[PDB]
RNA sequence: GUAUACGUUAAGUGGAAAAGGAUGUGGAGUUGCUUAGACAACCAGGAUGUUGGCUUAGAAGCAGCCACCAUUUAAAGAGUG
């Protein structure tokens, strides 16, 4: 489970999602990688259940590479009281990931063992992902 | 089992679409899947 | 490569007509048929065989001259040889019986189970299980044989009620 | 018919011999006299018998060569093979015995050749764990 | 344990007594007593006591019957195993008894320090 | 304008949303085979060394671990269920 353990400010705006990954689109360190297709926030219990999905899969195999790290804080004001009367406090940590990004990265084991690794990562993920490999030209 | 999620579960499983609807059937009648 | 090429032949002696808006008529030994067809196909007959023919490479095309060879197929083999489907009552206490045309089940039940034949169909009871229906259509004879299943179907714990040829029920344990 | 590998020096009790004859109909204990007679005088190996049926209630049985693994532990000399077969090579079969293994199976074994045949009884000595040399 | 040895040649006759119900019922279903082919039969015919033959799932008796032998052949295994590092353990507590029924003070504090020794143990 | 030419859809999509699922269909591009005869269907072989070996009574291809070979050959894996 990912989080800084400081924070040079504990309240930041939310951002925009517009374009493509500024970086991180192309795998180069494991073989097979999940490349993501649309762009939303990444909770890292989102991330840790993908981890384990894979990790739990490969009992023998490589390490898994995770390409992204919650650094986002997002805050949540209270239920039940009025608009306004300052910022909430913060509750969570979301990475901010956009289209062509390398997610998790896996070298050492087999195609078809690292494919279904892969979709069961990716279904516990809110976006749409692809099966994407190195190419070596090269 | 009425599910939207109509799968093969076993290798005896075939994906039929009777109806406009995806459906299996297999030897087994546990493996009976349809949606819609 | 498809069931609309290869060439059928007819025993003897039968024969077929042509007419018009595609309605063919069958005559035989055993029986007469008549089904009326659809006006896109035409067909054609030659010396002791039967010919389809398809016109175009469409889906309902390619599904139609199939079906029509093969409906094609079963006209000529019944209206011969005829088709037979048996069925076994297994069971301590069942029995088929006869009554002039009229077929009795002795099924468990608390009421006497009657059913009623269409014309040109016959059903023959000669020992204590095995009973046969005779017919010189597959259609008229496989839904006697489901109408005939439908009274009682077979649970799958012990062998009971109306089973067919060759083919396993799922075992089950009972405590 | 029902074939079966008859053990030559415990032919007696109802062990392999009493339920196989006794789904035929007959009477094992006046048979397995006649196994032991022709079975002195290759005691203590394994022997394959070839058990015909007839419907007058008459028997005779069509003895077989001994089997190709049954012959390599008597040329070895260990009873029982090991837990891993070209993993742990426990013994070493000269080829003149291989030879001699080979050339017993002439009149069950369908082989034209005996070239045929030792080649076939080196591929059944891959398999004992030992190796051919 | 010595009870369960003998528990051992009890389901031996049990497993004999299986063994005869299994063709069974061969013999009525009562004990299945003496079953056996007469002709192209193995008559093992082995000698059993009867018990009334089980039951409603007439195989799964015979079957439970061979289970408790396997059982039966394991507690022979465990039970001279158990036997064996119980008669260690008698002589290793009579031999306790022995040594605080007086002696030395010095040979009781290296009985101490021996068996702290005797074994590793946390560090 | 019941207009022209070329296609697409068969659900009333058009005329209300998703994750996910699917032998729907029209295209584009590779690759094994193919009239020396291709993928399926129907007639036959579907084997002996051989119950291939430790193991459990019994693993006889089809509990488990296993180098996984050799023939008669038009063909057979010490075997997929």
């Amino acid at each position: 489970m990912l989080l800084p353990k400081r924070v040079k400010y504990r309240r930041e705006h939310r951002g925009k999602m517009r374009g493509r990954a500024k970086g991180g689109t192309e795998v180069h360190f494991g073989e097979f990688g999940i490349q993501a297709l649309e762009a939303s926030w990444i909770t890292n219990r989102q991330i840790e259940a993908a981890r384990i999905a894979m990790t739990r899969y490969m009992k023998r195999g490589g390490k898994v590479w995770i390409k992204i790290f919650p650094s986002k804080p997002y805050t949540a004001k209270p239920l039940e009281v009025r608009m306004g009367s300052g910022k909430g406090a913060p509750e969570g940590w979301v990475a901010v990931v956009k289209p062509g990004k390398v997610l998790f990265e896996i070298s050492g084991v087999s195609e078809e063992v690292a494919r279904e690794a892969l979709r069961l990562a990716s279904h516990k993920l809110p976006i749409k992902t692809k099966f994407v490999k190195r190419e070596e030209i090269g | 089992k009425v599910r939207p999620s109509v799968k093969p579960i076993c290798e005896k499983c075939k994906v039929i679409r009777r109806k406009g609807k995806v459906m299996v059937i297999c030897e087994n009648p546990k493996h009976k899947q349809k949606q819609g | 490569s498809r069931v609309g090429k290869k060439l059928l032949e007819i025993p003897s002696d039968v024969t077929v007509t042509l007419n018009d808006n595609n309605t063919v008529a069958v005559k035989g030994p055993k029986g007469e048929l008549t089904r009326t067809f659809h006006p896109d196909m035409e067909i054609k007959v030659e010396d002791n065989v039967l010919t389809v023919a398809r016109p175009s490479d469409q889906k309902e095309h390619r599904a139609l001259h199939g079906t029509t060879r093969s409906l094609l197929g079963n006209m000529v083999e019944g209206v011969s040889k005829g088709f037979e489907r048996g069925l076994e009552l297994v069971g301590v206490g069942y029995r088929a019986s006869k009554s002039g045309n009229k077929l009795v089940l002795n099924v468990g039940y608390s009421h006497p189970v009657e059913i009623v034949p269409e014309e040109g169909i016959e059903i023959e009871v000669p020992s204590q299980t095995k009973v046969v229906v005779k017919g010189t259509d597959k259609e008229r004879v496989g839904a006697i044989a489901a109408n005939i299943r439908a009274v009682r179907s077979p649970e799958p714990y012990k062998g009971k009620g109306i089973r067919y040829e060759g083919e396993v029920v799922r075992r089950k344990e009972g405590k | 018919v029902v074939k079966l590998q008859i053990p030559a020096g415990k032919a007696n009790p109802a062990p392999p011999v009493g339920p196989a004859l006794g789904q035929a109909g007959v009477n094992i204990m006046g048979f397995c006299k006649e196994f032991n007679a022709r079975t002195a005088d290759q005691a203590g190996l394994i022997i394959p018998v070839e058990i015909s049926v007839y419907e007058d209630r008459s028997f005779t049985f069509i003895t077989k060569t001994p089997p190709a693994a049954v012959l390599l532990k008597k040329a070895a000399g260990i009873e029982s093979g090991s837990g891993e077969p070209n993993r742990n090579k426990v013994a070493t079969v000269k080829r003149d015995k291989v030879r001699e293994i080979a050339e017993t199976k002439m009149p069950d074994l369908n082989a034209a050749d005996v070239e045929a045949a030792m080649r076939m009884v080196e591929g059944t000595a891959r398999s004992m764990g030992i190796v051919i040399e | 344990l010595e009870k369960t040895l003998e528990y051992s040649e009890n389901a031996k006759e049990f497993q004999l007594y299986g063994e005869l119900l299994t063709a069974n019922l061969y013999m009525l279903k009562k004990g299945d007593k003496q079953a056996e082919v007469i002709n192209y039969y193995d008559e093992e015919s082995p000698t059993i006591t009867i018990p009334l033959n089980p039951n409603k799932t007439p195989s799964e008796n015979a079957q439970a019957y061979f289970t408790k032998y396997q059982k039966a052949k394991n507690s022979v295994a465990v039970v001279e195993e158990q036997i064996r590092l119980a008669q260690e353990e008698i002589e290793y507590f009579d031999q306790l008894i022995q040594q605080l029924s007086s002696a030395s003070p010095r040979d009781i504090s290296e009985i101490r320090e021996e068996l702290v020794e005797g074994k590793y143990l946390r560090p």
